[PDB]
RNA sequence: AACGAGACUCUGGCAUGCUAACUAGUUACGCGACCCCCGAGCGGUCGGCGUCCCCCAACUUCUUAGAGGGACAAGUGGCGU
């Protein structure tokens, strides 16, 4: 939130998921610790071994 | 014995045949030199192997070229190519394989098709719309 | 005993490695020929920079360039290739001499005379032929022939004897005689169809193989099958040595070096190992000339390099 | 490096990327200088093959929209020129130091989607590769000069410059920077 | 006497047309009259594009033709009669040839 | 087992290999003529710029059109029974 901005990576890549494919599911490691892993929703067209700009770390996702 | 190689460039339909004959200095485009070539606002560019191999690999060779087909900018790169390509084939006929092989991994490093003719070309309209791939509108009602 | 170090490697090729020949004027250069269809003059050292650089690579045929051979003179060379027509260069910058037309489908192998003004040719026309250094047809033989593709041909030395040597696919060895053109004889004894053959410079043997697994030796002199050594799963290559009585024999994965005087194996020269799934460690070796010295000697393999090797006593 | 090209005036180094998110998605300084932006290009047939040709190059690409412009890549590159020169006279710094400050402060990090849940609207809130920041980053601010000198006695070279200022800078008065934010303000919300 | 006469051949069918062309070339070369090979001219196209359908419905759709008509030439220089004699011989199919009376 | 599918035909991207060219070009001089010192030099001479001159010159890279060759998941690494 209003937390410090956080920094995480690709570990892997799920597959394609909302209404028209438009999401992407990947998995990540929070790249301060990598026992620490979620599972996301990203927008774009992610790839593997590419760093995102997380905003929080806590809302946790599997699905839309 | 008489040094003349020949090549030629492409890119779109656009010929460029230029000879390279041994001498010193003085390339040229057309009977003209291309220190000046008009469209000058892509003069950069023709230029771009001359300025970034040297002139000590153009110190010992006129070459030159003729041209016809394709647009302005067509032109330009077929021009490139050729005279990129002449400078290559001229080393590896008359001095030795060792000499165009370092100039041969330069160009290619920044590759821009410089050893290499663009496959692309135009496709056939075919009716029922304008152009290639578009169509016309369709009214419902 | 003898035996064999890794000299070194060469590198030039985009393809694989057809042929090897040697010039006895020249061992400084050495020539090769490849299947990304052109012929490369070396400059060579004995360097540890390099083993020696391409010094030109001549240019012309459609297809590959399957074999190659030097000239008496040195001067000259000439090429069989996969194009189904030869060309006779002219061997310091390039340009063709001649170049010559026949043949339906390719020319395999080619070989130059002593005499240089009898050249033959191997080809799946199954044809053998004979070529006049004007580059025309001084003869072409087609009657009493082979009924499947001419593998190689060579020349034997003239020293009284009139022969040529010819091997095809037909599991036979034919001897033609120089000017009347006949069958000297027939020689029966390969399972699996010959690929090549190759003469003593002494001149009293005759090396062959195929993919008979065995390979055999034949006479010369009037053809009698002198003996057999299990070996050569597959022959690509032979070639007889000038400083010892050995025959270095080319089989896929590894050659096989052998010492006939009493019949052993000298060495098997194999490749270090290279980590592969499911199996791709051997590169094919495909052919094998020796230097004059008969010290070194080179290899041609399927991974586009030529592998050098020499002899430590 | 002795051969070192420039862009005819400009130094290819001394240029930093502020994130470790976002190089190796902005090309300008690995060999991927060049005196001129235009090429023959690849840009399609594979889907990773787009971050492999210049920021600058692209810049061009992306700046030639409305129906009138297409097909006129040659104008593009006068309006860079004067574009550049502006910048570097009107502040001081190396101006593709400017344009990749003005990317990385413009890129969007959480951005909105929908899902169709009980015959209504619900929105969610998701997060975007580093190809979609740039992607977008470089369409915000063209959209802000092509705008402006859509009735105005100033020309588009200029309006173009005065927006890379105020991005590459953290000013917040762009359509830019303005717009960055806005899409954020949703995004806390269906968070 | 000797005139330089030039043959022109033409034809739409290249097979038919090419292995005449052999025939004329062959006749010459026997007789030693240093003929030309073929010089083989550009193909030309008639196209004739037009609707499938008799009376406007449906969808609109054409149909290119084409039409392709090949031309060639080989040159002689040497006696007319021997001309006529080697032109007139060796030819069946549908294939037209066009003699000329002498040629700078 | 058959039809449709693919296969096929046409078209486009790859040949300094082959075949041959005053209704297609190039190169080479010979040039003589014009031109400017335009370049080394001096304005001479040598070279550059194109046209007429060109040949019973040389050649076919560029233009042309025929026969052929080339591409197969072929090779390598993963994955799949």
């Amino acid at each position: 939130r209003v937390q410090p901005i956080k920094l995480a990576r690709v570990t892997k890549v799920l597959g394609r998921t909302g209404s028209q494919g438009q999401c992407t599911q990947v998995r990540v490691e929070f790249m301060d610790d990598t026992s620490r892993s979620i599972i996301r929703n990203v927008k774009g067209p992610v790839r593997e071994g590419d760093v995102l700009t997380l905003l929080e770390s806590e809302r946790e996702a599997r699905r839309l | 014995p008489l040094q003349s190689v020949q090549v030629f460039g492409r890119k779109k339909t656009a010929t460029a045949v230029a000879h390279c004959k041994r001498g010193n200095g003085l390339i040229k485009v057309n009977g003209r030199p291309l220190e000046m070539i008009e469209p000058r606002t892509l003069q950069y560019k023709l230029l771009e192997p001359v300025l970034l191999l040297g002139k000590e690999r153009f110190a010992g060779v006129d070459i030159r070229v003729r041209v016809k087909g394709g647009g302005h900018v067509a032109q330009i790169y077929a021009i490139r190519q050729s005279i990129s390509k002449a400078l290559v084939a001229y080393y590896q006929k008359y001095v030795d394989e060792a000499s165009k092989k370092e100039i041969k991994d330069i160009l290619i490093q920044y590759d821009r098709t410089l050893l290499v003719a663009d496959p692309r070309r135009c496709e056939s309209k075919k009716f029922g719309g304008p152009g290639a791939r578009a169509r016309y509108q369709k009214s419902y009602r | 005993t003898e035996q064999m170090t890794l000299r070194g490697t060469l590198k030039g090729h985009n393809g694989w490695v057809t042929q090897i020949a040697t010039t006895p004027q020249f061992p400084d250069m050495i020539l090769s020929a490849s299947r990304d269809k052109t012929i490369i003059m070396w400059k060579l050292t004995r360097d540890e920079t390099n083993y020696g650089i391409p010094q030109r690579a001549l240019r012309g045929h459609s297809h590959f360039v399957s074999d190659v051979v030097i000239s008496s003179d040195g001067q000259f060379a000439l090429s069989g290739s996969w194009d189904g027509t030869l060309r006779l260069w002219d061997l310091t910058t390039g340009t063709t001499t001649r170049r010559f037309v026949g043949h339906t489908k390719d020319v395999l192998s080619v070989a130059f005379s002593s005499d240089n003004r009898q050249i033959v040719s191997g080809s799946r026309d199954k044809t053998i032929k004979l070529w006049n250094t004007l580059g025309v047809c001084k003869y072409t033989v087609q009657d009493e022939s082979h009924s499947e593709w001419v593998s190689c041909v060579r020349f034997s030395p003239n020293s009284s004897n009139p022969i040529i040597v010819s091997c095809g696919w037909d599991k036979l060895v034919k001897v033609w005689n120089l000017a009347n053109c006949k069958l000297k004889t027939n020689h029966i004894g390969h399972t699996g169809y010959l690929n090549t053959v190759t003469v003593s410079p002494d001149g009293s043997l005759c090396a062959s193989g195929g993919k008979d697994g065995q390979a055999m030796l034949w006479d010369l002199n009037e053809g009698k099958h002198l003996y057999t050594l299990d070996g050569g799963d597959i022959i690509n290559a032979l070639c007889f040595s000038p400083n010892r009585y050995w025959l270095c024999a080319a089989t896929g994965p590894s050659i096989k070096i052998w010492d006939l005087e009493g019949k052993i194996i000298v060495d098997e020269l194999k490749q270090e190992v290279i980590s592969t799934s499911s199996k791709a460690e051997p590169p094919q070796c495909t052919s094998l000339a020796w230097s004059a010295d008969g010290q070194t000697l080179f290899a041609g393999y399927t991974d586009n390099l030529v592998r050098v090797w020499q002899v430590t006593i | 490096t002795p051969d070192i090209k420039l862009f005819g005036k400009w130094s290819t180094d001394d240029v930093q990327i502020n994130d470790i998110s976002l190089q190796d998605y902005i090309a300008v300084k690995e060999k991927y200088a060049k005196y001129l932006p235009h090429s023959a290009g690849r840009y399609a047939a594979k889907r990773f093959r787009k971050a492999q040709c210049p920021i600058v190059e692209r810049l061009t690409n992306s700046m030639m929209m409305h129906g009138r412009n297409n097909g006129k890549k040659l104008m593009t590159v006068r309006i860079v020129k004067h574009a550049f020169e502006i910048i570097h006279l009107l502040t001081g710094e190396n101006p593709l130091q400017v344009l990749v400050n003005a990317i990385i402060n413009s890129g969007p990090r959480e951005d909105s989607t929908r899902i169709g849940r009980a015959g209504t609207v619900r929105r969610q809130a998701v997060d975007v590769s580093p190809l979609r920041r740039v992607n977008q980053a470089i369409w915000l601010l063209c959209t802000g000069a092509r705008e402006a000198a859509f009735r105005n006695i100033k020309t588009i070279a200029e309006c173009l410059a005065d927006e890379l200022i105020n991005a590459a800078k953290g000013s917040s008065n762009s359509y830019a920077i303005k717009k960055k934010d806005e899409l954020e303000r949703v995004a806390k919300s269906n968070r | 006497a000797i005139h330089r006469i030039r043959i022109t051949l033409t034809s739409r069918n290249v097979k038919s047309l090419e292995k005449v062309c052999a025939d004329l070339i062959r006749g010459a070369k026997e007789k030693n009259l240093k003929v030309k090979g073929p010089v083989r001219m550009p193909t030309k196209t008639l196209r004739i594009t037009t609707r499938k359908t008799p009376c406007g419905e449906g969808s609109k759709t054409w149909d290119r033709f084409q039409m392709r008509i090949h031309k060639r030439l080989i040159d002689l220089h040497s006696p007319s009669e021997i001309v006529k004699q080697i032109t007139s011989i060796s030819i069946e199919p549908g294939v037209e040839v066009e003699v000329t009376i002498a040629d700078a």
